[PDB]
């Protein structure tokens, strides 16, 4: 385990009380466990080695939707034209469209 | 130019057929067979216009055969394997125990593919056409039997394939 | 300083799904020998399609489409070219621009 | 941007025919039923009747 | 018990499709045309029967398909 | 369960009282349950399971 | 390759 020692930072006044220092100590990186295991609040000389458990739950939603739809239409246009001629008829509207080269 | 127009690209199952028949029912033909699917691995994002990649199996062949013969126009067997090892100089060669000082990455796989065609000179009464017609009858009956008896959609189904 | 800090995590899956889809399209046409008839039962969507650059607006047909070009003999044999197309809008492959 | 471009529902027929005087001819017709069903369930409890 | 240490993903499906055509030399009196004409008559009658007797839309329906 | 111990942070004055520390302790990620189960206010040695 | 591997059977089917 690591050692806990008293140290005085460089540039500090010689009368101030010492602060908490350490010997050689390793904080390993957690690749996929990052954020899952707490390292900030972990006492280094490790007291308590195991943690085994589970936290889980389920959620649900209820559906009772029901819909129906009908639609009817008849269009009866009538025209007149002479043989060899042509007749065009429109009953509706026009909408503007942007169409440029 | 530039660095707009929008075009549409076909994908799925595609066939093209251009036959020619002799007096002995020999068939000279050009056939294109294509099977393609959208591949998420090779798709790009651009800005928000996602452009997809494809996995394709395509064959375009010119052949000639006799009536009713089966011919293979493409085939493939393709095994592939790769292995990579990183180890410590001396400890990695210890039997069994050396796996504590060595890491291995292994990949292996194979793909098999066959494409074959069969031409036949037929009529509307031929067995090849009749089987497909009877298949459509069973499709209609299967659809009809999943609907309630009084449903209006069932009455529409009964009016098809007259 | 010699030691180890490690752990494992897991996830549980019990998903299960099924899907069925049926459709029949029965369009019918009439045309005279040597003529042509076109039929569309569907809609139109606007598409941006202009020369060069990186504007013009075009409309694309979708739905049920038929084209028929018959020819008739003295024995009522019919030689014809027929196009049949059934298409629907797919939300899975639609982009947003 | 603010130029709303509409879509349409269209039924179109363009036919070349010939008939006698006063006869009625059908140039287009359609019947089109469609059905789709999707189910999500738990592995074993979802098959219990009712 | 191995399912506690293993995860499986499974997909399966099938598509069936048939396209078939039937041509026929007809007249306006042929059976193929008559059936479609009678289908339109039933469509008009079905529309008429869903409307109130005094409705103005019903009178418009009665003036079609003359 | 996890252990609750007293600890002194590195770089702190040696006269200050200790703070609350822990042994090995896991806060698992909730995939679809995130935001539904409260973890900030949960006593770790779990009292009340359901 | 291992004796029972499926990749080995594919290799045996090549260079016929």
């Amino acid at each position: 385990g690591p050692r806990n020692v008293a140290t005085i930072p460089l540039g500090q006044d010689l009368t101030q009380p010492p602060v908490a220092g350490t010997g050689v100590r390793v904080t390993p990186p957690l690749g996929s466990l990052n954020g899952a295991i707490d390292l900030a609040n972990l006492a280094r000389p490790i007291a308590g080695t195991t943690n085994f458990g589970i936290i889980t739950g389920v959620l649900s939603t209820i559906n009772f939707a029901l819909s129906n739809g009908d639609a009817y239409l008849i269009a009866n246009p009538q025209l007149s034209a002479r043989s060899g001629g042509r007749t065009d008829f429109l009953a509706g509207g026009q909408v503007p469209i942007l169409q440029a080269l | 130019a530039a660095g707009q127009n929008v075009t549409y690209k076909d994908y799925g199952i595609k066939l093209e057929f251009e036959p020619r028949v002799d007096d002995d029912n020999n068939v000279s033909m050009r056939v294109l067979a294509d099977v393609s699917d959208i591949d998420p691995a090779t798709s790009v994002s651009l800005n928000g216009f996602t452009v997809p990649g494809f996995i394709t199996r395509r064959s375009n062949a010119e052949i000639n055969v006799g009536d009713g013969q089966t011919m293979v126009i493409s085939g493939l067997v393709n095994p592939k394997t790769a292995k990579n090892v990183s180890k410590l100089p001396w400890l990695g060669d210890i039997p069994i125990l050396g796996n504590l000082f060595k890491s291995t990455n292994f990949q292996s796989g194979n793909t098999d593919l066959v494409i074959l065609v069969t031409p036949r000179v037929v009529s509307a009464a031929s067995l090849e056409n009749i089987r497909q017609v009877s298949q459509a009858v069973e499709m209609k009956d299967e659809y009809r039997n999943t609907l309630p008896k009084g449903s209006t959609t069932r009455d529409a189904v009964d009016r098809t394939l007259g | 300083n010699f030691g180890i800090i490690t752990g494992v995590l897991s996830t549980i899956n019990f998903a299960l799904s099924n899907g069925d889809a049926y459709l029949i399209a029965n369009p019918q046409l009439s045309a005279r020998s040597g003529g042509r008839t076109d039929f569309l039962a569907g809609g139109q969507v606007p598409i941006l399609q202009a020369l060069a650059a990186g504007q013009n607006v075009t409309y694309k047909d979708y739905g049920i489409k038929l084209e028929f070009e018959p020819r008739v003999d003295d024995d009522n044999n019919v030689s014809m070219r027929v196009l049949a197309d059934v298409s629907d809008i797919d939300p899975a492959t639609s982009v947003s621009l």
